[PDB]
């Protein structure tokens, strides 16, 4: 399910800003 | 709205033009715990010795700030925070600096980030997503009116307060611009495609990111997400969005309007401005002044176990804030 896919994805934490 | 906005612009410019500076010294505060980490520094719960009142302090290391090229966004942050005032924006109370660091002290909002709850609860019902969304459609309407562009809307930045309401924090990429800007900054999931295509962009990016927010909030996951930033921006730009079956027609029409690749046709970027948003089917239940007035009843409310309760915040690992005997980036930061 998409929810399933999101959860196994490595970006479930606090996403950092890209400065550049 | 326009009336308030007008009176609100004059105060903006008065503090905008003569900003406040070195309002406190470190000596008055007690370091209690780290509440968050970030790309150029950290935030910790502090207690003001003299008033016995609790605050969040955002420590920034001047040389790490110069390394990451963040010198001019740190002064825009300090300068828009000391100059703004709205109900859903955290208040900066004291700013000061020292040999090694820069500090901003601002009200502690105990509720924890919308992020912790969104990931725990899983997802928000449309009523609740709409509750939060209204607060941002207005915060933005105000920010934008002051020729400000906030460029970092995401879960992780909306703190939930005692009464269940929002507090936008981190103004580290806010910029005051009449006209276009070209910096690549933001959080990859939230980037409007114009930014990743280097076209020069504007206020409308803030409306694409609010559309990204309402999706994440009502679905449990961002509309474009992948393992690598790169693979995320590839999806943003194509702008083929798929919606969960539990999305009302109306919400799907709202998102359809906000995550619109063509700025020309993007909600918020059009002729009625922000009224195309405030009037769209989805927000018909929305009493905007009641929202503003902070008298709509909050959906969720966190349990604060009294003063200085950090339980709605994750545990970070403490580093010592330490200040050198030699003034570090002196010239660069002279106006903070």
């Amino acid at each position: 399910t998409t929810y399933a896919d999101f959860i196994a994805s490595g970006r479930t934490g606090r996403r950092n800003a890209i400065h550049d | 709205v326009k009336e308030f906005l007008a009176k609100a612009k004059e105060d903006f410019l008065k503090k905008w033009e003569t900003p406040s500076q070195n309002t406190a010294q470190l000596d008055q505060f007690d370091r209690i715990k780290t509440l968050g980490t970030g790309s150029f520094g950290r935030v910790m719960l502090v207690k003001h010795k003299e008033s016995g009142n609790h605050y969040a302090m955002k420590i920034l290391d001047k040389q790490k700030v110069v390394k990451l090229k963040q010198i001019e966004h740190t002064l825009n942050e300090k300068r828009i925070l000391q100059a703004v005032n709205f109900p859903f924006l955290v208040k900066l109370e004291f700013s000061f600096k020292d040999n090694s660091n820069l500090y901003m002290v601002m009200e502690y909002v105990a509720g924890g980030e919308m992020f912790s709850h969104l990931r725990r609860i899983g997802r928000f019902s449309e009523p609740h997503a709409r509750f939060y969304a209204a607060q941002i459609v207005l915060t933005f309407e105000y920010l934008h009116s002051l020729d400000l562009i906030y460029r970092d809307l995401k879960p992780e930045n909306l703190l939930i307060d005692q009464q269940g309401y929002i507090q936008v924090t981190d103004f580290g990429f806010a910029k005051r611009v009449k006209g276009r800007t070209w910096t690549l900054c933001g959080t990859p999931e939230y980037l409007a495609p114009e930014i990743i295509l280097s076209k020069g962009y504007n206020k409308a990016v803030d409306w694409w990111a609010l559309g990204v927010l309402i999706y994440e909030m009502a679905a449990g996951y961002p509309p474009f997400f992948a393992d690598q930033p790169i693979q995320i921006y590839e999806k943003i730009v194509s702008g083929k969005v798929r919606f969960p079956s539990h999305f009302s027609s109306d919400l799907k029409d709202l998102l359809r309007n906000l995550l619109q690749v063509d700025l020309t046709k993007r909600f918020g970027n059009l002729k009625n401005g922000v009224n195309d948003i405030k009037n769209h089917k989805w927000f018909a239940t929305t009493d905007w002044i009641a929202i503003y007035q902070r008298k709509v009843e909050a959906p969720f409310i966190p349990k604060f176990k009294g003063p200085g309760d950090t339980s709605n915040f994750d545990d970070y690992e403490e580093e010592e804030i330490r200040v050198s005997i030699n003034e570090k980036c002196g010239k660069e930061f002279t106006e903070f």
